[PDB]
């Protein structure tokens, strides 16, 4: 494609993992604003996809069109499940065709979360907390991360997530980051903070952590080791 | 509050740490015909996954011979009957 | 996103903290196809300035262009002045006023910088281990960091930043992160890492904060070996 650019944005893991809907958004933008501009979905091999449901009313540039999608189950996304959006106007001569495939992850990377609780200084300002949940060594991309505290997902107001860059070990690792502001005393009690970490290359794709002050590094040691010449059994 | 409660080696770490060692026991739990294990090890990550005490709810057992006026038969004995059931 | 699109550039203080070297470029992407271009260069106090040089003729979209450097003085470049070039077209004057200066002024925080060691799971693992360096609570963006070994700058391989991104707080505060890996055996017993943040609103420019094994806290064992 050389002329009128094709925006093509697929379905996210966290839609899908969420909303739990596949769909395909394909639009045509500095395009002009006649009737004739019909956006349609097919396969790569001749099947079509079903109706596009959920058709955007509005429009940026008040472009009369009906944006292409389709509501199918997650079953086309693994590997070979390609996609292609169909773009006809009078303007151009013929119409436009927008193939897409998955990019067919590669040497899976169980994720290693090391979660670890807030620094020392923070404490010392006595203001306000912050905690991390940064993620690494996993494969491929698309990982979603949320804060949970108590069964009660933060809204993206509150907590911040970073897409992944690629690890400096090898380009088959990636590590993301994700923070969340709170108030010092609520990290004081604890709160039963949690972070879940979804990826594919997951078995469940779902894991959670949590961190507390006694996870990080409780100076006092109560050791009280019996010796208990005699006991056979739990003394 | 209570992280870990191994019965099998009696470690308890409520966040307190208490570890009983009793010294009355055979190296081989299996049978008792086996050295005196002296050495005893607590890991706290491995315990947070060869045991030396003995389950109150659990009762071990091996098998032993008897001769009476025939031939040699074995038979189960437990090593704690009192924990099986003056 | 019509038109006039610039590419992702590295406008970041590095470029002239590295080398301690001012630099001055300004281009727009996929330029007009033309022979030379109307070089201008002129501070906005009226007063011409010297203009750019070291044309070099290489692209990949095979767009006859040109770009180049220009090192000026540092007094009125960081005179609090967002300085802007004026290059213009030969077909046309076109007067491209990209700010490739800072924006200085707006508002001025101390960049707050924790610097957290491995979890201990990582060093169990006795694979490898990874020191994370948090900067939060800054204004305006564009805050540099830099990993040291005692006077041993490190390979950016080794260590890795993320661009500042805006706080869930306010749009004014941001908050960056900077990753180093090492081998535990160092970690243990080996050097201390140190993890200096640059920043303009910052007294010295810059500052420092180091971190080794005992990094964390003195444990204070109470064993209590209970006999019969
Ligand atoms: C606050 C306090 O009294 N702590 C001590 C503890 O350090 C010691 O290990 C234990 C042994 O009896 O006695 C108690």
């Amino acid at each position: 494609d050389t002329a009128i650019r094709v925006f093509a944005i697929p379905p996210s893991f966290a839609s899908i993992f969420l909303t739990k809907s596949t769909k395909l958004t394909c639009l045509v933008t500095d395009l002009t604003t006649y009737d004739s501009v019909t956006i349609s979905w097919t396969r790569q091999n001749g099947e079509a996809v079903k109706t596009h449901t959920n058709i955007s009313e509005s429009h940026p540039n008040a472009t009369f069109s009906a944006v292409g999608e389709a509501s199918i189950c997650e079953d086309d996304w693994n590997s070979g499940e390609r996609f292609t959006c169909t773009v006809t106007h009078t303007d151009l001569p013929s119409p436009l065709k927008q193939t897409i495939s998955r990019p067919k992850g590669v040497a899976l990377h169980r994720p290693d979360v090391y979660l670890l609780p807030p620094a020392r200084e923070q404490l010392n300002l006595r203001e306000s907390a912050t905690i991390t949940c940064l993620v690494t060594g996993f494969s491929p991309a698309d990982v979603f991360v949320q804060w949970m505290q108590r069964g009660q997902p933060l809204s993206p107001e509150k907590y911040v997530t970073s897409a992944p860059m690629p690890e400096p070990q090898a380009p088959g690792r990636y590590f993301a980051h994700s923070i969340l502001t709170v108030s010092e005393e609520e990290w004081n009690t604890g709160e039963t903070y949690t972070c879940v970490v979804a990826h594919e290359a997951l078995p469940n794709r779902v894991t959670e952590r949590t961190v507390d002050k006694s996870t990080g590094k409780p100076t006092l040691y109560n050791v009280s080791l019996v010796m208990s010449d005699t006991a056979g059994t739990c003394y | 509050i209570v992280l870990v409660d191994n019965k099998c080696k009696c470690a308890r770490i409520t966040s307190n740490i208490r570890i009983i060692v009793p010294l009355n026991n055979r190296e081989n739990i299996s049978d008792p015909t086996s050295p005196l294990r002296t050495r005893f090890v607590y890991h706290l990550s491995d315990l947070c996954k060869t045991c030396y005490t003995y389950d109150r709810n659990k009762c071990y057992t091996a098998v032993v011979p008897l001769v009476y006026g025939g031939e040699t038969k074995m038979v189960e004995t437990a090593l704690t009957p009192d924990a099986c059931y003056h």
